[PDB]
């Protein structure tokens, strides 16, 4: 079991043309529940669409919290969006993935991420005062600064902490590289 | 140290010829009968040809239905067999032999045989090479993808030829007429970041030889 | 004028004595002499036995020829059966024409358990920029042959555009291969792929992701 469907829905893509993009499911959407069963992490996503599937359930009903709640609204009802059941006979699929999130799986020992201290389990949820979302997101703000200091927001234990480092060339590229290696397993 | 070494295979479209040639050395070539005999998955193996140590007599296999000759050349230590009217059943490796009397003592490597009316695909050529990671090994398995070609065989070589040890080429899959394999090289990783690897990928029947060399995957 | 007809496998515990028969379906088995070939897997084959019982040099003694004349057949016996006795075996006769048994394959059970060993490839730039992506999953040093593959993406069973290759030998242990074919798109949109080989009741994995060090 891959740590990252043991995570809440959050939709980091939707395929073009599938149920979901029909629909209008963004990335950045919060899939909550469908028909029913409460939806926490992606495999509860996985085993009730199967369920509803081999069910014979056709269409259904899906709730998802899109953007942040204004103070105080956060518990308003959601309506149902309606959806064609995925054919899991047939392989079909809803259309969305998580991507990778923006949460360091390992730092390189001497590396400017590692001379500033940041550590494996961080999550990163601003570059150079830019909020982002997925990996790449990451990658591409970083790749950015090539060479220019990098300020990073990042979320450990409950506790947003700031991180400043210089990217280091190296010479075997002739490219920048900051030293984080991502949470993949 | 008797060697008998095949050439003139390849892919043909049905009707048309392809000529064998079995080339001789280690042994009194004129001393003794030489023949073909080829091999399928199914069909196992099958005696085709048959010529006398004097080029005196020739005998053929059944499924040659006097469509093919045999011939020799005792002084190019060299014997022919002339392929006329081919079908696709007649798809195979087709083997060289020398003759002791009564048995078939020494066989060629064999060189393939493909008649199709499809026409020759060339691979595309990617390099493999493991992804960048925290923890790295004394040893390091590089690899060649060819992709997507027809008919077989390919050839992969390393460092033409002068990498041989830790080389494995993998046999291909088929899917929809076309051949896919990898060829790896376990190298040690000093060599690897010392000099350039690079695998060199034969394609005979669309005349395709490259080069790739296998570079790190960087950040 | 005959055939000659081999089982078209046998299997035999290592060490043990094996007999690989030859029958003639017409005429005597004793009238025109029988010679026995070795062919390992991608190689040429070699002489084990020719006229009936004669070992050429170089060939170990555990092999010997016999004629059974009693059920018209030959006999290629192979004691103290050895890893490297895993190969095809043809007989071989003639009378006017040239005839080859179908060939036996050989299989010499109670080998060293030997699990397979796994390597993985992402996708290279240059096939990307085709906007296509194929992953690569060598299978090698494993003993028994027999395996099961099979990919995930994001942990979950993926069968769409994959090719495994059936194991073959090299040395004295198997090779296999298989791939994954996706798009671009499809690569990039996943956190992971997995290699999975199941063998002798265990399953090994390694996996890929579309996300590199920064």
């Amino acid at each position: 079991v891959p740590k990252y469907l043991k995570e809440p829905v959050v939709v980091g893509y939707v395929q073009r043309d599938s149920i979901a993009q029909k629909i209008g499911i963004k990335p950045g959407d919060k899939i909550i529940k469908i028909n029913g069963y409460e939806v926490r992490t992606w495999e509860d996503l996985r085993d009730a669409l199967i369920r509803l599937s081999l069910d014979g359930v056709k269409e259904t009903t899906l709730f998802l919290e899109r953007g942040v709640a204004m103070p105080g609204a956060e518990d308003d009802v959601v309506l149902h969006l309606t959806i064609k059941v995925p054919n899991v006979q047939k392989g079909e699929e809803l259309g969305i993935a998580p991507l990778v999130k923006p949460v360091v799986g390992g730092v390189k020992k001497g590396s400017p991420a590692d001379q500033v201290g940041i550590k494996p389990g961080d999550l990163i949820l601003e570059v150079n005062g830019k909020k982002i979302n997925t990996w790449y997101e990451l990658v591409e703000e970083v790749r950015k600064s090539q060479g220019k200091a990098i300020k990073l927001k990042i979320l450990r234990n409950g506790k947003m902490i700031e991180k400043e480092l210089i990217p280091a060339k190296d010479p075997k590229t002739g490219t920048y590289f900051i030293g984080l290696f991502p949470k993949t397993e | 140290e008797v060697q008998l070494v095949e050439s003139g295979g390849g892919l043909v479209q049905p009707g048309r010829s392809l000529k064998l040639s079995c080339a001789a050395s280690g042994f009194t070539f004129s001393n003794y009968g030489m023949a073909w005999v080829r091999q399928t998955p199914t069909k196992g193996l099958e005696w085709i040809a048959s010529i006398s140590a004097g080029g005196d007599k020739t005998y053929y296999g059944d499924s040659v239905k006097g469509r093919f000759s045999i011939s020799r050349d005792n002084a190019k230590t060299t014997h022919y067999l002339q392929m006329d009217s081919l079908r696709s059943e007649d798809t195979a490796t087709y083997y060289c032999a020398k003759t002791s009397r009564v048995y078939f003592d020494y066989w060629g490597q064999g060189v393939m045989v493909t008649v199709s009316s499809a026409e020759t695909t060339a691979p595309s050529v990617y390099p493999l090479a493991p992804g960048t990671a925290l923890k790295s090994n004394s040893m390091v398995t590089l690899g060649c993808l060819v992709k997507g070609y027809f008919p077989e065989p390919v050839t992969v070589t390393w460092n033409s030829g002068a990498l041989s040890s830790g080389v494995h080429t993998f046999p291909a899959v088929l899917q929809s007429g076309l051949y896919t394999l990898t060829s790896s090289v376990t190298v040690p990783s000093s060599t690897w970041s010392s000099q350039a690897v690079t695998c060199n990928v034969a394609h005979p029947a669309s005349s395709t030889k490259v080069d790739k060399k296998i570079v790190p995957r960087e950040c | 004028q005959f055939v000659l007809t081999q089982p078209n496998s046998v299997s035999t515990n290592l060490g043990s004595t094996v007999k690989l028969s030859c029958k003639r379906s017409t005429g005597n088995i004793g009238s025109n002499y029988v010679n026995w070939y070795q062919q390992h897997e991608g190689r040429s084959p070699t002489t084990m036995i020719y006229r009936d019982d004669k070992r050429p040099d170089g060939v170990p003694d555990r092999f010997s020829g016999s004629i059974d004349r009693s059920s018209n057949s030959a006999l290629l016996t192979i004691n103290n059966v050895q890893t490297e006795d895993e190969a095809d075996y043809f007989c071989h006769s003639y009378s006017s024409g040239i005839v080859f048994g179908g060939g036996t394959k050989l299989t010499v059970l109670g080998q060293p358990k030997s699990t397979p060993t796994l390597t993985v490839f992402p996708p290279s730039t240059e096939e990307l920029q085709g906007n296509k992506a194929t992953l690569v999953c060598l299978i090698s040093d494993f003993y028994p042959s027999d395996v099961e593959v099979a990919w995930k993406a994001n942990g979950a069973p993926i069968s769409q555009g994959v090719d495994t290759a059936n194991p073959t030998k090299q040395g004295n242990k198997y090779i296999a291969s298989s791939f994954l074919r996706l798009t671009a798109e499809q690569w990039r949109s996943r956190n992971s792929f997995t290699c999975q080989v199941t063998h002798e009741g265990n399953t090994v994995e390694k996996s890929l992701s579309p996300a590199e060090c920064v």
